[PDB]
RNA sequence: AGGCCUGAUUCAGGCCACCAUCGAAAGGGAAUCCGGUUAAGAUUCCGGAACCUGGAUAUGGAUUCUUCACGGUAACGUAA
């Protein structure tokens, strides 16, 4: 079977969000004219949500819990794969070849995957995604 | 074939003092003492020479800005990209195999 | 023996030898059977181990170092990994081997 | 559905 | 010392408050073609280093003559 | 701290569980 | 700019944070 | 055998370990060159030119919706 598929979670090995958490959107077996390798397009965290305790309060926890995404292009030979899954069903449809070309779509793509992933965040769902990698 | 000596208190062939001849503006050959080479920063891992950092002496590293001398990856500016994805890739494995140890652990307990 | 099959796969089937080719085809899943040496490092190992996992690949463990499997596949040249994509003539795969 | 990975020669 | 190329720089730090002079030296040499031509070095101090700028060109030499400040000391050669 | 290993893998029993992502846990 | 001279008085760190804490105390 | 930190004012609490000093003008080490000058002084004086270290501070720019920036598959690049 095949195990890189939308919604799978990676693990980013090389660049600078290397130790980074994504999920795959939408993988490209064949490549692309402008990356004629086998790539996917990620949606990842670069700054992770910093834990919360009930000393803080109001305003402090409002600024702990802020993410900050990513939208990339990566070759699966800078990816590990991981088993576990996360859906992506908010924001398949920002993230696509198209949207790499131009930045203010980039713009747009990383203000709803910002948006999407602090929802998740706060419902309580997928601790091990909003986790940090310690190595 | 003029020849020149040393411009220092030392009289001595060390490392410490080396000349080299130039001639000056004024048409003559004179010595001139050159410093310790810089040695490049090494990766903490393999000791590969760093990739993408300059070269100074020690003390020189203080002036110049931090793009010159770090990498904008993680561990960039002390460990090289393959150290860190080797480190990647086993935290991550050894991880996955506590994870499956616990789950036998649990299954071989629960019997009883 | 596991020679004779290994060899008429390689005569006949679909092979890829070597860590990148067998980590490819097992991201594309054209996989069947993915043969380790014993001589391959540790990381490697433990990186195919779970590639096959996540991708359901058979793994046999070949009895040998690196230099051992390439004899047997019939290459003068050490091989790490074999990866099975195609029997072809021989049986190695219905014999659970 | 899965259960084992590691395969061994049948005849032995 | 630091060599310039932009004309109006030149002129900026010609009109700072604390400037003491500048020196217009003038050097007849050759081209690549062999033709021979008058070059023009301008040259002022600002705080810690001297800025030169050199000007191939005769016409534009003198508009930059003709640009400095009245009041700015100058010394040809 | 040892790496991920198929047959301690297999000696859970449960091999499509974990390929699907069944148990999750954080440590430390 | 047209300013005008005064002494300003920083805001203390932490003050509800510790009110709660000698709330609780108390 | 001693230093440091926390605290709405309660002196309480906490962290850390290990020994002065002397011993190199050939070892390690921040930074200066050219030209001129005396009866006798020069990398020291004079003229020009430049660096190093420490300090207080101001201006421009960045920190892009208001809150610690981006690009490249990657090695890596950057005025911050
Ligand atoms: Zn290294």
């Amino acid at each position: 079977a095949k195990f890189l598929k939308a919604g799978k979670v990676a693990v980013v090995v090389r660049g600078r969000y290397a130790g980074k958490k994504v999920v795959i959107v939408k993988p490209h077996d064949e490549g692309s004219k402008s990356h004629p390798f086998g790539h996917a397009l990620v949606a990842g965290i670069e700054r992770y949500p910093l834990k919360v305790t009930k000393k803080h309060g109001a305003k402090k926890v409002a600024k702990r819990t802020k993410i900050k995404p990513f939208i990339k292009v990566v070759n699966y030979n800078h990816l590990l794969p991981t088993r576990y899954t996360l859906d992506v069903e908010a924001f398949k449809s920002v993230v696509s070849t198209e949207t790499f070309e131009q930045p203010s779509q980039r713009e747009e793509a990383k203000k709803v995957v910002k948006k999407a992933f602090e929802e998740r965040h706060q419902a309580g769902k997928n601790q091990w995604f909003f986790s940090k990698l310690r190595f | 074939a003029q020849r020149v000596t040393f411009r220092r208190r030392n009289p001595y062939n060390t490392r410490s003092n080396k000349i080299k001849v130039v001639k000056t503006p004024g048409g003559i050959l004179r010595a001139q003492h050159v410093k310790k080479l810089a040695t490049r920063p090494k990766c903490g891992d393999c000791g590969s020479a760093l990739q993408g950092i300059s070269t100074l002496r020690p003390r020189q590293y203080a002036t110049v800005s931090k793009t010159h001398k770090t990498v904008s990856r993680a561990y960039g500016g002390s460990r090289c990209a393959n150290c860190v994805k080797e480190r990647i890739i086993r935290a991550f494995l050894i991880e996955e195999q506590k994870i499956v140890k616990k789950v036998v652990k649990e299954q071989t307990e629960a019997a009883k | 023996s596991i020679n004779q099959k290994l060899a008429l796969v390689i005569k006949s089937g679909k092979y890829t030898l070597g860590y990148k080719s067998t980590v490819k085809s097992l991201r594309q899943g054209k996989s069947k059977l993915i043969i380790i040496a014993a001589n391959t490092p540790v990381l490697r190992k433990s990186e195919l181990e779970y590639y096959a996992m996540l991708s359901k690949t058979k793994v046999y463990y070949f009895q040998g170092g690196n230099n051992e499997l390439g004899t047997a596949v019939g290459k003068l040249f050490r091989v790490g990994v074999v990866s099975i994509l195609e029997a072809g003539d021989s049986d190695i795969l219905t014999t659970l081997a | 559905a899965i259960t084992n990975l590691i395969s061994k020669l049948k005849g032995q | 010392a630091r060599e310039i190329t932009d004309i109006k720089q030149f002129l900026e730090l010609t009109r700072r408050a604390d400037v003491k002079t500048a020196t217009v030296k003038i050097n007849k040499k050759l081209n690549k073609a062999g033709k021979p031509f008058r070059q023009t070095k301008f040259k002022v101090r600002g705080s810690s280093s001297l800025y030169t700028l050199v000007i191939n060109d005769a016409g534009k030499a003198k508009k930059l003559i003709q640009s400095l400040p009245p009041t700015l000391k100058v010394n040809r050669l | 701290e040892s790496l991920f290993n198929l047959k301690t893998a297999e000696k859970t029993g449960i091999l499509n569980d974990l390929a699907k992502g069944k148990k999750r846990m954080i440590f430390t | 700019l047209n300013s005008n001279p005064e002494i300003l008085l920083r805001k203390r760190r932490n003050a509800d944070r510790t009110r709660i804490e000698r709330q609780e105390l108390a």
